[PDB]
DNA sequence: TTTTTTTTTTTTTT
């Protein structure tokens, strides 16, 4: 152990000795820390190569019998930082990461075990908060003699020696310290490498300030090591202890959140807002893809920003930001489209269901068939707050929650009263609906409603109703049957869109950054005139399809519809970054629901 | 242990000085000996917290931080003052209250810090655990050398010092051999429970979802909350339980289960009324237009509907109630449903009877299984005893029970919301416990039409899309049009647009009050009149369209008495039942 | 005054009722308002308003951020208390009320709030987390001073 | 509904502070907002037409009531309150355009305040005469010194002495005083910090 | 309109301060220069202890027709001395030479070469020294109150860089204070 | 030195 306190010489050398010019990088950061009280911090493996490589061929030899050693010493570095003596001053935490080398989940086997393994994957589901010792001491049972026992990382029992026997010890439960621990369970990456089969999910541990780092469902970089324990041959289970996780770009997020700021973003999101195109150029960020389809293409947009939420009092509150529907012919590129569409979202989640993938479209609550007790399971839906909503075969939703969607995309809410659990919880999730029309192009000549299931009431709990129709048309085609060839080898179209990226063109993974922006920031509103013109507007929407209607024809117009209209122009708002509308900048939102009005007229 | 008494005497200066604690601590002394006048009390005191920095801020941080250090010696400061005093002629406890905090925070976070130390957590309560008394104090009588004998057990969640493992056997026949009988009706037992606290639904953060965290109740703290509701929850958090570390088993990561001791539990949002205060409650009372004024305050945002909004407070005040002497009870709390097309703001609406109306629950549909029905926790959780749990209408007893789609829920649900509305009680045979337990409850829902906007145009048969002696249940079943009026959609406008751009909280103040003070009787000149409306509603109603039951006039009763409330007049009275033949023949057209 | 922070403190509303009738309503058919009428008032015409009546126009009441509610709340743990979510204009204004009332305790006590804060707030010097949402608007400028005071420092200090 | 308006206006003036604060500096003023202080203005006008009256009023039925005293005492106050509000308003607005003047002319050689300060015609006409004849006034502190001053050079301190600018798509070369130095896009020298002063605020010299 | 900083100076500034400051040189050369505040000199000897102003060692360092000594407070051992001087009172800031933190940037930038040993030494000491003299600072932060301050040896650099702080905030403080009569 | 557990939710199916 003075051979490790000559390694914790090594490491006390390692920080005060270290330098990028002049600054001693982790020196500063301890103390810039302290005052966080982030008591960590966050080592690059190559400042540490780069220092000694002695250290590393031996740290990366048995690091779980050094990790604990790399932290006495630098747990005692703020002791010569912190405050001079001659408080209480906790046990350190230290998270290093490095550029490394990624490595790939269904290979992890035996092998590598018990050293660092950089690799991603994707979690799954966040464990609740489950603290852990950090110092216990207790008196004998029969003794009465004084332990003192430093609970370390990374079991081991208690130790018994001073009838006295077997272990006479009980913790002494008011003075001890603690910690939190995670326990993620994260799943392999969709794309590699499932081979045939299904995504493992191999689990792993945070623990203090790695904690609620990462959102379940979002993409995630861990380093960590591999490691093994029984858990109830030899058969124990495979697992990951963690340091020290990165986030995936950014993903940051959450909660709050981030910018921080980099304050070229302010000057470079205004500069857009001073972009007359800005509001199109966003059109043009979403499809690279897609050449053509500009009305729905603006309809997309709109949506992310988030519309007009505002609570008033009482306890009345009305949703965003509301719905979109891709429904029309196969050939729409709605399913390409709404491919990009979640891609965009900061955080969201693809539906194609029934519910997606595997998912109860609603939160489905489920026993613990272990120790019995009901358990929210969570819901697509659920994980989606605050985020975009996905859906094709909408023809085939959960008819049972098929209400819940009926309800949530409206109250924000969904209630469960099944069970044990009364909780209403927030599903504020903005739906786009991609479902493909029944007998494609035969609803056209018979009622277009009812086409939805057998109620035309879903189309007033939607909001952007789109009908896309495409018929075999001339040279609209021939330019994009042109864009065609150009897109897929080699890819002639996806370099003649980098032109326009210093041109003019967003870069998209941007978008996101934007509009996790400009969602942050309180909520738009529109100036009364472009109100009472969505009331002169409306007067003859509502007073056409009455008069539309002087057929006797079934349909469709809401007081829901106008208010539909109102949180496109927040959405179309929020995109200028300004706490007003103008007149106009509402009318083309007016423009952008109105060829919708022409699907009530189809 | 010296410093335990040092803190004793530290806090036995606070004894006496400031002496404003020692009123109740007297008024405890006194009123349990007028009890024992009598022909109940508990024992624990509220502290307010701020008074303590006035005298040790030393000693205040370490009550919060340290409690196992500190709160106990000043628990022995109440029981040695209170001894102090009168009269010859019981460990006691303690709450405090906040003026917090740190230690101010949520249950939606805990912890590693935030452990052992006393802290408020608010929130939802659920599952409650079910009741069961514990063993404390054990006491034996020998014999023929007499005597008196004892033991004193204490559990790890019993006070907060970690002590040796009591538990868990007799002494039995201490030296000399002597026999022990086990003092019954002597040795103490104190009931104990732990409930968990999930966090509140709506102010969580991300699509993660709630989590509840368990905290012991002894003594007084057990029945006192129900589950569901809002309840601040102070207490420590204690560490407690081996770290699998105890034994071999488990080699693992995970342990440390852990809940909160103690201390106050509570309830949130009743209420206070002072003087003052129901002074203008009676104020407003005499004016005669108050009826309609109330309703109009009820939907800030929504256009009129004044007459739903009506039948809404005419719901709000529950109609009173006769119970039959030696026979079934006359419902007198009242059961309505909306329909109409979609954009009704019948949702909406039922979000406005989310807040004022002081619960009860409002649920989307689905619903059950058998809603209200506990569908009986199984198998027992915990110690081999098969156990049932409040189900939505249960939890809804003497409440708003409000229905989303109404017309969605299962067919199969239906059946015991039968026995939801008339038999207004809950049977349960299923494993199990037989246990008839009262259901009346306050309902309205809202359905769509069964297809399309055809709900103005089809029948009422057919637009039903529940049949059907659930529609006999229902006080009222509102139609409300979608139709379009451009002279009214400037209207619909306009309010709408200044929306995004007569007070009710005193409207809850208002009707809690008018619940318990007073129920109107009868008088016979609402029924010198309301008869002659019902024949008239037969010979004519049915030239119009259905049905007519006496049920349907039994709401008569229910309506008039509804309004009788709202008027707070001592008793029924004619022209109430004149607001009654208004509201039924907007009920029907 | 030109700082436009010091016509927006006196943009809060205060308990006030009026010692006595007021013909022409300052709001709306009164046209007079009975006197011991409760209303909320911008401080800028209240501040006379106790000046001038020798019994004065208006009875001004404790305002609501001044409560012993609060001002115990923040004797507790000062760091923790969000400033933002009460005013957020506090030292702004405390320093208003507190010299149109005189009080002396509350003076002695609010000090020592911005003071332990002041103390954290230095801690930030070094290059937020939750901390940096909280802050007043003096209590957030202080740290913009402050703080690119040091983000210039130690620029200069490496090249 | 009374002195509030102009507090719609004053908080819009704390924004525009804060986009010069930070900010980072682009400046580039939103605009004067000419209608609202106009609403401000009918009602400003409007107070002092309500108390003109009164003062017509006070003479006759009002025999000088002690509440027919108040009003005078009290909508002054909303005049004095809108006063303040647009005052500080226009002081910010000034305050800042005087520091857009002295920072750039800008520098040689101004020559001229034209499209400097690109606003132009979205700054507000009183406040365009005003400022362009506020550096009128400036070009006399330029007469006053006799330095020669280079009040708007030479902000920073120098060092040491001889740096190397790159030009960036900038000719050029208008290097006719001192001498000539042919700027041509993507040309670097090494170069003493005097002549640096006014290209490299001229935006045509970069690096340091 | 200065706007920047405006009260407080910039550390780019303090810095133009200081570098006119007196030291040691020891010249390569053997007009007149005339220059202002110089006086000397006529030529000056060379491979000789000299004092002249800093700034113009520092140019003459970049012809390096000139050598600059090294301050004789600037040394390891004596680093030693004033550090251990301030563990041992944790109060007093000790004793510097008070332009110190904007020397040791500006000779380590180009002086380096004169020194021996200053290399992953001295930058470390100074890191530390400013380190222990830094939380002496923070700490002594807690009696800040008006109105008195003492903060007796404290380098311009070390002040100036946390002006704004301190003065801002203790104007908030007297202000209400005096103000409560 | 070991103790002891069938409903409720959802599902895929004639
Ligand atoms: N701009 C475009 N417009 C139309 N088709 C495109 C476009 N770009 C690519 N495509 C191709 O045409 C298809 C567009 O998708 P589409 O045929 O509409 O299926 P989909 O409707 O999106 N899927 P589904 O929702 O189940 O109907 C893709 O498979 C592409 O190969
Ligand atoms: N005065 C009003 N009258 C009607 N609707 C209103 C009014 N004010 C707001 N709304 C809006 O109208 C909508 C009412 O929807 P609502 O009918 O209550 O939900 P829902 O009935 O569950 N949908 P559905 O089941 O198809 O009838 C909401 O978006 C409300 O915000």
């Amino acid at each position: 152990d003075d051979d490790n306190t000559e390694i914790i010489k090594s490491f006390k050398n390692f920080i005060l000795e270290f330098r990028l010019d002049s600054q001693f990088i982790y020196r500063d950061q301890l103390r810039n820390n302290i005052l966080v009280k982030n008591y960590s911090l966050t080592v690059n493996m190559e400042h540490l190569i780069g220092y000694n490589e002695d250290i590393y061929k031996k740290l990366s030899d048995e690091p779980s019998d050094i990790i604990p050693l790399f932290e006495t010493a630098i747990t005692q570095v703020a002791k010569r930082i912190s405050i001079l003596s001659r408080n209480s001053l906790p046990t350190f935490q230290l998270i290093l990461n490095s550029n490394a080398n990624q490595i790939p989940l269904r290979d992890l086997d035996s092998e590598h075990v018990s050293k660092i393994v950089r690799l991603s994957g994707i979690i799954i589901s966040t464990s609740v908060l489950s603290s852990r010792a950090t110092y216990l001491s207790i008196m004998c049972r029969n003794c009465r003699h004084t332990t003192s026992i430093t609970i370390n990382n990374f079991t081991v029992s208690l130790p018994r020696s001073c009838n006295c026997g077997p272990d006479p010890y009980i913790i002494i439960h008011e003075s001890s310290k603690f910690i939190d621990q995670q326990f993620l369970k994260l799943q392999e990456i969709p794309e590699l490498v499932p081979v045939g089969e299904m995504p493992r999910n191999l689990t792993m541990t945070c623990d203090r300030y790695l904690t609620n780092k990462v959102i379940p469902g979002t993409r995630v970089t861990i380093v960590g090591i591999y490691s093994i324990y029984n858990s109830k041959v030899a058969i124990r289970t495979p697992y990951i202890k963690i340091l020290g996780i990165q986030s995936d770009v950014e993903t940051s997020s959450i909660w709050n959140s981030v910018t921080m700021f980099t304050e070229e973003e302010e000057e470079e999101f205004l500069q857009l807002s001073r972009n007359p195109k800005l509001y199109e150029i966003l059109t043009n960020s979403i499809a690279p893809s897609i050449f053509g389809n500009e009305d729905i293409k603006k309809a997309i947009v709109c949506l992310l920003m988030g519309g007009s939420k505002k609570i008033l009092p009482d306890g009345m509150r009305l949703r965003g930001d509301i719905n979109v529907l891709l429904l029309g012919d196969p050939g729409t590129a709605k399913s390409q489209l709404l491919k990009f569409v979640e891609k965009v979202s900061p955080i969201a989640v693809y539906t194609s269901g029934k519910g997606s993938s595997a998912a109860g479209l609603t939160a489905s609550v489920q026993r613990d068939p272990m120790t019995r007790e009901f358990y929210l399971e969570g819901g697509a839906m659920v994980l989606a707050d605050g985020g975009v909503v996905c859906i094709d075969e909408f023809d085939k939703m959960r008819d049972e929650d098929r209400v819940a969607i009926h309800e949530a995309m409206e109250q924000q809410t969904i209630s469960i009263a099944k069970a044990g659990i009364t909780t209403v919880l927030n599903s504020r999730t903005s739906v786009l609906a991609a479902a493909n029309p029944i007998y494609g192009r035969y609803d056209d000549l018979k009622s277009p409603g009812d086409n939805i299931d057998f109620q035309t009431t879903i189309l007033s709990r939607f909001d952007m109703i789109f009908i896309v129709k495409d018929d075999h048309n001339e040279e609209r085609d021939i330019s994009i049957a042109n864009h065609v060839i150009n897109i897929h080898t080699g890819n002639a179209n996806a370099m003649q869109n980098q032109q326009e990226e210093n041109g003019s063109e967003i870069s998209i993974e941007k978008m996101k950054r934007y509009i996790t922006y400009c969602r942050l920031k309180c909520a738009p509103r529109l100036s009364p005139q472009a109100a009472e013109k969505l009331s002169s507007n409306f007067v003859t929407i509502r007073k056409q399809l009455l008069i539309n209607e002087l057929e006797s024809t079934e349909r469709p117009i809401t007081i829901r519809q106008l208010e539909a209209i109102i949180r496109i122009t927040e959405s179309l708002a929020k995109l200028e970054l300004s706490p007003i509308a103008q007149e106009r900048h509402v009318d083309e939102a007016i423009r952008l629901f109105q060829a919708s009005t022409m699907d009530a007229a189809s | 242990d010296a410093v335990f008494g040092d803190r004793v005497r530290r806090f036995q200066e606070f004894l006496d000085t400031f002496t404003s604690y020692r009123d109740s601590v007297r008024s405890i002394q006194v009123y349990n000996s007028n009890n024992a006048a009598n022909y109940i009390l508990p024992h624990r005191i509220i502290i307010s917290l701020d008074d303590l920095r006035e005298f040790d801020r030393s000693f205040w941080s370490g009550i919060l931080v340290e409690p196992a250090y500190f709160i106990p010696p000043a628990e022995k400061a109440l029981t040695d003052l209170a001894d102090s005093m009168d009269d010859v002629p019981h460990p006691w406890k303690l709450s405090f209250k906040g003026s917090f905090g740190a230690h101010a925070l949520s249950p939606r976070t805990l912890t590693a810090q935030h452990l052992n130390k006393l802290v408020s957590v608010e929130g939802i309560v659920t599952k409650t655990s079910l009741v069961r008394p514990k063993l404390i104090r054990s006491v034996h009588y020998a014999a023929k050398t007499g005597r008196f004998h004892y033991r004193d057990y204490t559990d790890a969640t019993t006070t907060l010092t970690t002590r040796i493992p009591t538990p868990a056997i007799y002494p039995t026949e201490d030296t000399e051999g002597n026999k022990l009988t086990t003092e019954y009706g002597y040795s103490t037992f104190i009931d104990h429970q732990r409930i968990t606290v999930q966090e509140m639904p709506e102010m969580a953060p991300a699509g993660q979802l709630p989590r509840s965290i368990d905290v012991i109740l002894d003594d007084d703290l057990v029945d006192k909350t129900k589950p569901g509701d809002r309840v601040n929850v102070v207490g420590v958090f204690k560490s407690l339980g081996a770290g699998g570390m105890n034994q071999s088993n488990s080699n693992t990561l995970i342990g440390f289960k852990t809940l909160i001791l103690g201390n106050t539990v509570y309830p949130l949002h009743r209420q206070m009324l002072t003087d003052f205060d129901i002074r203008n409650i009676n104020k407003l009372s005499k004016k005669k237009d108050i009826f309609d004024i109330l309703s109009q305050s009820l939907a800030p945002s929504i256009y009129g509907h004044d007459h739903i909004k009506k039948a809404i407070l005419l719901m709000l005040m529950g109609g009173v109630e006769k119970n039959l002497e030696n026979g079934s009870h006359l419902r007198g709390d009242i059961n309505i449903l909306m329909v109409g097309d979609p954009s009704t703001a019948k949702s909406q609406l039922l979000r406005f009877v989310l807040n004022t109306a002081s619960l009860a629950i409002a649920t989307t549909g689905r619903g059950s299984s058998g809603v209200g029905l506990t569908a009986a926790v199984t198998t027992d959780r915990e110690t081999g005893e098969r156990r049932l749990e409040a189900g939505a209408m249960v939890l809804a007893d003497r409440g708003v029970v409000c229905i989303d789609e109404f017309d969605k829920m299962t067919d199969v649900d239906r059946v015991a919301i039968h026995e939801v509305m008339e038999q207004q009680t809950v049977t349960i045979a299923k494993a199990g416990i037989h246990t008839t337990l009262n259901a009346r409850c306050s309902v309205i829902a809202a359905a769509n039409p069964v297809f399309g906007q055809y709900d103005v145009n089809r029948d009422p048969h057919q637009n039903i899309a529940l049949p059907d002696s659930l529609l006999s249940r229902f006080d009222l079943l509102f139609v409300v049009t979608d139709d379009i009026n451009e002279i009214r959609d400037r209207s619909i406008s306009e309010h709408v647009l200044r929306t995004h751009r007569v007070t009710i909280p005193f409207l809850r103040k208002y009707v809690q009050y008018a619940k318990e003070r007073v129920i109107p009787q009868l008088t016979q000149e609402a029924i010198n009149v309301i008869v002659k409306n019902y024949t008239d509603l037969r010979n004519d109603d049915n030239t119009k369209k259905s049905p007519i039951t006496a049920r349907t006039l039994e709401t008569l009763i229910r309506l008039a008495t509804a309004h009788a409330k709202v008027r707070l007049s001592k008793t029924v009275n004619k022209v109430d039942a004149k607001v009654a033949a208004n509201l039924l023949r907007f009920a029907l057209l | 005054y030109y700082d436009i922070d010091d016509v927006l403190a006196d943009g809060t509303e205060f308990p006030c009722k009026f010692q006595y009738d007021i013909p022409g309503l300052g709001y709306n058919p009164g046209r007079p308002i009975t006197k011991n009428t409760k209303l909320s008032l911008p401080l800028w015409l209240a501040r006379i308003l106790a000046i001038v009546g020798p019994v004065p126009f208006v009875e001004l009441l404790p305002p609501d951020m001044f409560s012993t509610k609060v001002m115990n709340a923040i004797k507790t743990d000062p760091v923790a208390l969000d400033l933002h979510s009460i005013n957020s204009h506090f030292f702004s204004l405390a320093i208003k009320w507190i010299m149109l009332f005189s009080e002396k305790e509350l003076a002695n006590v609010v000090s020592e709030l911005l003071l332990q804060r002041a103390q954290e707030l230095n801690h930030h010097a070094s290059s937020t987390s939750t901390f940096l949402l909280k802050l007043e608007e003096m209590e957030k400028e202080i740290y913009k001073k402050s703080h690119e005071s040091y983000k210039d420092t130690k620029r200069w200090m490496f090249k | 509904m009374y002195g509030d308006l102009g507090n719609k206006l004053v908080l819009e003036a704390k924004r525009t502070k804060q986009l010069y604060a930070r900010s980072n500096q682009d400046v580039n003023l939103p605009m004067y907002h000419e209608d609202i202080i106009r609403n401000i203005l009918k009602e400003v006008s409007n107070l002092r037409k309500n108390t003109e009256y009164l003062k017509e009023q006070q003479q006759l039925g009002m025999l000088d009531d002690k509440v027919a005293k108040c009003q005078y005492f009290v909508t002054l106050l909303c005049m004095e309150r809108n006063k303040r509000c647009l005052l500080a308003y226009q002081r910010l607005r000034t305050d800042i355009l005087d520091s857009m003047a002295w920072n750039n002319n800008g520098l040689d050689l101004m020559s001229s305040i034209t499209f400097s300060q690109q606003d132009t015609n979205n700054l507000s006409h009183q406040e365009q005469e005003y400022l362009k004849e506020y550096c009128d006034l400036i070009t006399d502190l330029k007469s006053g010194d006799l330095v020669d001053i280079d009040l708007s050079g030479s902000l920073v301190p120098p060092s040491d002495v001889f740096i190397d600018v790159r030009v960036l798509k900038d000719a050029g070369e208008i290097q006719t005083e001192y001498g000539v130095f042919n700027l041509i896009k993507d040309s670097q020298f090494f170069v003493r910090q005097s002549d640096v002063e006014r290209l490299i605020q001229q935006g045509y010299l970069q690096k340091i | 309109l200065p706007a920047h900083l405006q009260q407080t100076f910039s550390p780019e500034e303090i810095q133009f301060i200081v570098e006119n400051e007196p030291i040691k040189i020891f010249p390569r050369i053997t007009w007149q220069l005339i220059t202002t505040d110089d006086k000397a000199l006529n030529n000056m000897v060379a491979m000789r202890s000299t004092e002249v102003v800093l700034w113009i060692a520092l140019l003459l360092k970049q012809q390096s027709k000139c050598s600059i000594v090294a301050p004789q407070w600037l040394t390891t051992k004596e680093l030693d001395r004033k550090i251990q001087y301030e563990k041992t009172h944790p109060d007093r800031f000790s004793e510097l030479p008070w332009n110190w933190l904007v020397l040791a940037r500006i000779l380590f930038n180009k002086a380096k070469d004169d020194f021996h040993d200053p290399i992953h030494e001295l930058r470390g000491k100074i890191q530390d020294l400013r380190e222990i003299r830094q939380i002496k600072v923070l700490k002594g932060l807690k009696y800040l109150n008006e109105s008195h301050l003492q903060l007796d040896n404290l380098s311009l650099l070390e002040i100036n860089e946390l002006r704004p702080f301190i003065t801002e905030i203790m104007d908030k403080l007297r202000e209400i204070h005096t103000a409560s009569l």
